[PDB]
RNA sequence: AACGCGACGAUACUACCCGCACGUUGUAGACGUAUAAGAAUAGGCUCCGGCCUCGUAUCCUAGCAGGCGAUUCCUCCGCCGGCCUCGAAGUGGCCGUCGGUAAUUCGCGUAUUGCAAUUUAGACACGCGCGGGAUCAAAUCCUUUGCAGACGACUUAGAUGUG
RNA sequence: GGGAUAACUGGCUUGUGGCGGCCAAGCGUUCAUAGCGACGUCGCUGAUGUCGGCUCUUCCUAUCAUACCGAAGCAGAAUUCGGUAAGCGUUGGAUUGUUCACCCACUAAUAGGGAGUGAGCUGGACCGUCGUGAGACAGGUUAGUCCCUACUGAUGAACUCGUCGCAAUGGUAAUUCAGCUUAGUACGAGAGGAACCGCUGAUUCAGAUAAUUGGUUUUUG
RNA sequence: CACUGUCCCUAUCUACUAUCUAGCGAAACCACAGCCAAGGGAACGGGCUUGGCAAAAUCAGCGGGGAAAGAA
RNA sequence: AGCGAAUGAACUUUAAAUAUGUAAGAAGCCCUUGUUACUUAACUGAACGUGGGCAUUCGAAUGUAUCGACACUAGUGGGCCAUUUUUGGUAAGCAGAACUGGCGAUGCGGGAUGAACCGAACGCGGGGUUAAGGUGCCGGAGUGGACGCUCAUCAGACACCACAAAAGGCGUUAGUACAUCUUGACAGCAGGACGGUGGCCAUGGAAGUCGGAAUCCGCUAAGGACUGUGUAACAACUCACCUGCCGAAUGUACUAGCCCUGAAAAUGGAUGGCGCUCAAGCGU
RNA sequence: CAUCGGUUCUGGCGGGGGGAUAAAGGCCCAGGGAAUGUGGCUCCUCCGGGAGUGUUAUAGCCCUGGGUGUAAUACCCUCGCC
């Protein structure tokens, strides 16, 4: 129908500096730096108030206006991770074979790796390399819990999902074999 | 056009009321106005309002109304040209939020004396501050979460176990029995579902209700009343502390 | 999917009628 | 790739190379055959002043098809040397010498091609010329071998040698 | 005896019957009725035998197996149903003689098809005579339509002869089973009974090779 | 009951050819020609359309094409 | 069309569309009178004519590059396809009849190609203008102009039936009808979701939720003798419905375009080819 | 090459006629009306932007009738000239 104007708003907290190039978005704050490229969507970024980012499209369709809603949440997610961060808590359960989980930090390539051993008695080791920017720690607070924390929700949630998919039973009965590692809590560090 | 969410039709016996319920509430208040002497206005701000049935039964002398605030505003009459008695428009000025009406014939002082004397303990409701720090113990969890001593308690149902994990406790089943860490104990610390001086999230309120831990008091605060014979309204310590519109 | 939509619209209409409201086998088998 | 390409060795004749001299020498077609950022296009460039639809731009562009001297100059162009640079199918820069040179100005020539007739002019390649440098080779046949073989073709050995 | 037609099919075919009643959004000569009218629901319901066998290469998927997923009281084991998949494989007996359908053994499995009505080897019709409730005739006549190219190899003129190279393009390759460990473990009342990682062989296919074994002998030794 | 390359599963040896040379030296057959694919209503191409392509001259093998029922 | 004309395709004042038969003057006449074996009660009629005139539009239009009669002579004497009208039948095919057109004896332009399509008919040349068809280029001529629509895991591309439907699409755009909304509609979040009542039979047990039948009342803001999860039965959760907060437009069924699916085998290939996406596709 | 004859293609210029003697439009006159309300106040997270107020004021608009006015111009048809 070619709507003439459509706009949305991203509020910015006082401890942040948001810098936008052509469509490259950089958010700085207490916890670190996040960048992501938005050249695949036609959008006009602007400044409306002291702490408000204005994003507009002109002469777009219903599809192009709706693509403004995904970029508003994506930038707002970068605001949250830079301020408060993200935390995924994962529990691993077993019936007879205890699951040994080992987390080391690689000096080269600068990323954590999680090694899963003894999954329903299997002798294969399962190595999962994490995304750059997510730290994994063994919970010395409850039994059989890992914490995946970081600034990027994309990096934390994908690395958590990689662990689930690497410990998955095959050629068995789902109703009886309940062994696996599962995401228990999702939220913020602060 | 297309790409739309499909509404689910409900194969069930009760349907939306709509216009007929609104005019029925208009008519029922309309015949109630001449029959009684005093119209008391009250608020239950952030209560669960399940004990209003009890104040209905033991106060069979009076007629009690609790519905849409806008509908009771016009039923009494917001404008002074459209009103069924003098001073009703000032009674509509107290109708702001979760506000009810009390059509009574007895003494105004007797109603205030009774509503101050009534007190019931109820569940927390979201957005409240927490008066206590409550904690489920480390080992086997129970029906009340440790409020009653465990020797007089009953173990919690295994049906509740997926719900407790969803609401945030790391709870597992050993030998058909719902427990937090190990069945014997230790191997963890207890789970704190609320802390003192913390606003209660709805997740925490659902956890306190499930163990039947009560942290809030159900009370009815009278804003004011209007006398049919006299014709004006009066306020008592609750109209000052709450915004009116 | 054509047969399911016919069945579900029959279920809607039968419910709407019932909620608003408040021999050949024998001859053969003989 | 038997009509795709690279590196290297030796290249006798002829003429392999250098210089300049001309061709009834041949072209899918010379006539100023002039012009390097990268990147984005819901953004860029900048001397940080500002600028951006626009290459209708910039350079070059005058003189018998285009001299000799003067003043003025280190303006533009070109050839050879030294130092370096240029490998994706390989080149430009700096310095120096020499030569030419309206940037300003000047003296003396053009006629008759007769009122137009391609303005024979460029480039690469191919030849013939001189006068100068340089060079002194291989392959096939034949005999032999059998790691090969229908015939060809292929692996070899035939110059004095561990033949 | 005369007439007409002078073979047929070609965006063909596939998985779900027909009749009758009820319901039925619509349409109609204006529209739930002139009438047409879907989905449902209700009522009724051993074949065979001129047919088979064999055939390289290539392609199709409408997949039997091998690979990977989804679902099932799928405990484990064995499976069943469906999805993506043609990369790779896909036997022999008996069975009246034939095809099978069943039934047996081996196997991972013993899938089905195509090369416009597929393509190759193998196991007659006219008059004449005598009749006609009906045929017969050593009676006559007659029809049987070493070269180019493709492929596989081998040379080759012109670029001076060679030596060492690059790689456009074309082709392309591996397949299945078993045993040891995991482990008599997980799982299971019992009977039973896995899998990942690791290790070692074998079947089929493909490319070489002759130390050894066997075979061959004009070494005419 | 015994043997047997019938087969599993095929290998090897000999003679004459096939090959090359010297001499001698035909015939069959021959409109002109010979790379494919899709289309060319009359299920008919080899000459047309528009694509793939396409490089002299030759030597040996093959078993494909340059061949074929006719309709009651 | 009307039946405020009558009567009732078979009704009509009038009257379509579409083709079709017959006549339109010099051969017709008119006025006077000659014959006849025809005819009449009869100088009455029918045929052929004599004498005058209508000869200047002489009795609609348009055309006319002549038409008629006799005698003689040569080749011919098959159909195929299509439009329209009509007859009969089938699951669908198809079969017959009448007119007309095309081809057979016909070259040329176009549809990539060509028996049956479109344009147009032919001496040898030069110049101009066009038809059908086209202007991304192979290809002469527009990457011409205006407004929209479409993204297809082999779209579509110029003159179309079948598959195929009362068919599936949480693809996209336009429209129609109905409905809800500052008396807070659609969606969410926080709460309520009660009492008689574990309603009645039945079951070892069955409390709304294994079954059979009824399905009422109170409190109401509203809440089913219950829509699902769950228990051995309960409990617990959830839905329907209701209130508070945020905010102004929504949502149901159809219709119309364009797009996806709506079935495909077997040498490698076809909008003619490259290729084309605010087109080089679709409509005007 | 100049001046012509015949056919033809293609630019430019000067007139005439017709519409509603175009419709519009500019500048004046006389009425009427509104809002996507100009100027004037109140509230307003004060580099600013809004909510309410009302018929020309510190901008303007729309409708009707009249004058300049047989106005101009588009379109169509026409007489010509380079």
């Amino acid at each position: 129908m070619r709507y003439i104007h459509s706009e949305e708003t991203i509020p910015v907290p006082e401890n942040l500096k948001v810098s936008i190039k052509s469509r490259l978005v950089t958010v700085e704050g207490p916890r670190g730096k996040l960048q992501k490229d938005l050249s695949h969507i036609a959008v006009n970024f602007s400044v409306v108030k002291k702490g408000v980012i204005g994003l507009e499209i002109h002469h777009g369709s219903r599809k192009d206006v709706a693509a403004l809603r995904t970029v508003r949440t994506i930038i707002n997610n970068m605001i949250i991770g830079v301020t408060k961060g993200f935390k995924y808590k994962m529990r691993y359960v077993y019936a007879h074979f205890p699951i040994n989980v080992n987390v080391e930090k690689n000096a080269e390539t600068g990323c954590y790796e999680v090694e899963i051993r003894n999954f329903i008695g299997e002798k294969i080791v399962r190595k999962v390399v994490m995304a750059p920017g997510v730290e994994v720690e063994i919970s010395k607070a409850q039994k059989d819990e890992l914490i995946l924390s970081g600034n990027s929700l994309e990096a934390v949630s994908q690395s958590a999902a990689d662990i689930q998919q690497i410990c998955k039973v095959r050629n068995k009965d789902i109703r009886k074999f309940l062994d696996g590692i599962y995401v228990s809590e999702k939220g913020n560090i602060v | 056009p297309k790409s739309k969410r499909a509404r689910v039709y409900h194969l069930i016996q009760v349907n939306k009321k709509g216009r007929e319920a609104k005019e029925r509430l208009f008519s029922n208040i309309r015949e109630t106005i001449p029959k009684y002497q005093h119209c008391f206005v009250f608020s239950v701000d952030n209560m669960r309002n399940n004990y209003l049935k009890d104040v209905r039964h033991e106060l069979n002398d009076c007629r009690i109304f609790f519905g849409k605030t806008k509908l009771m505003a016009r039923a009494l009459g917001t404008t002074p040209e459209e009103e069924q008695a003098d001073g009703l428009h000032r009674l509509t000025r107290y109708l702001t939020g979760t506000v009810g009406l009390l059509f009574t014939n007895r003494d105004p002082a007797d109603i205030e004396s009774y509503f101050s004397n009534l007190s019931q303990v109820d569940f927390a409701r979201a957005g409240t501050v927490a008066p206590r720090t409550v904690t489920v113990p480390t080992g086997i969890v129970y029906s009340t979460g440790g409020e009653v001593p465990p020797e007089h308690d009953v173990p919690v149902s295994h049906t509740l176990e997926p719900e407790l994990r969803r609401l945030g406790m790391p709870v597992r089943m050993i030998k058909g029995k719902v427990c937090l860490g190990d069945e014997k104990g230790e191997a963890s610390e207890g789970y704190t579902i609320c802390k003192e001086g913390e606003v209660l999230d709805s997740r925490q309120t659902r956890l306190l209700k499930l163990f039947s831990i009560c942290l809030s008091e159900f009370k009815v605060s009278l804003l004011g009343y209007w006398n049919s014979a006299s014709g004006e309204v009066t306020e008592l310590e609750a109209g000052k502390t709450r915004p009116k519109r | 999917r054509h047969a399911q939509k016919i069945q579900m619209r029959k279920a809607i209409k039968q419910h709407e009628e019932r909620n608003v409201k408040g021999t050949a086998k024998a001859l053969s088998s003989q």
